[PDB]
């Protein structure tokens, strides 16, 4: 299970 | 499609350490949470003290679930560092974009095929300058370390111009083991 820089940041204020 | 939590590869712990002059340096070392999904992460970094506003002194230390951030730890022993010494800053604030993005690394399991190696990451707010970096489990894994270097290099957007060290623990304590 990997993640993209932007995939995190979609995340933070969602 | 976005109500599931998306898991990460593994449970990290987020440790801080308080420069109170009142017990052990392995003492003022407290876990403040753990978590594993990147819902969580968030949950954590959105609430806590930016590192930009830490004071003199603090740390701030991902690692793995199971392992300390302590030299001395099982997976640290024979382990080192990628080091980012940077300078401080009455604005900017630019420490907590380093730190964030280096934070990113470590959940996202950015490192692929070594990211195994990966042990944790450390922030140290000094009055001196700060400093970032990237502990891994082996010195002597070549291949890895140097993997783990480049990609974070680039990560951190550092220039080819500009190279990064990574120093053995056993050497930090008693120069650059591998430079990217
Ligand atoms: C990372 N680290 C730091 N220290 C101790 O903390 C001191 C501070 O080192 P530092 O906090 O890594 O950077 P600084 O010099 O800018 O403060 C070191 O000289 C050691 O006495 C450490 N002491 C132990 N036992 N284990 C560690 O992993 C460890």
């Amino acid at each position: 299970k990997q993640y993209d820089r932007e995939f995190l940041l979609d995340f933070q204020f969602m | 499609e976005h109500y599931i939590k998306h898991p990460l590869q593994n449970r990290w712990a987020l440790w801080f350490f308080k420069n109170d002059k009142s017990k052990t340096w392995q003492a003022n070392l407290r876990l403040i949470s753990k978590f594993d999904t990147v819902e969580d992460f968030w949950a954590l970094y959105n609430h806590i003290q930016l590192s930009s506003n830490l004071m003199p002194g603090c740390d701030y230390s991902l690692f793995k679930d199971g392992i300390e951030p302590m030299w001395e730890d099982e997976k640290n022993k024979r382990g080192g560092r990628w080091l980012i010494t940077l300078n401080k800053q009455q604005r900017r604030s630019d420490l907590d974009r380093f730190w964030l993005e280096t934070l990113l690394c470590l959940i996202g399991e950015s490192f692929d095929d070594y990211s195994d190696d990966v042990c944790g990451a450390v922030v140290n707010v000094r009055a001196k300058g700060d400093k970032i970096a990237i502990w891994t489990t082996e010195c002597e894994n070549r291949d890895a370390v140097t993997h783990i270097g480049r990609v974070y290099k680039e990560r951190l957007g550092l220039p080819p111009k500009i190279v990064i060290g990574y120093q053995s623990h056993a050497d930090t304590a008693t120069k650059n083991r591998f430079v990217v």
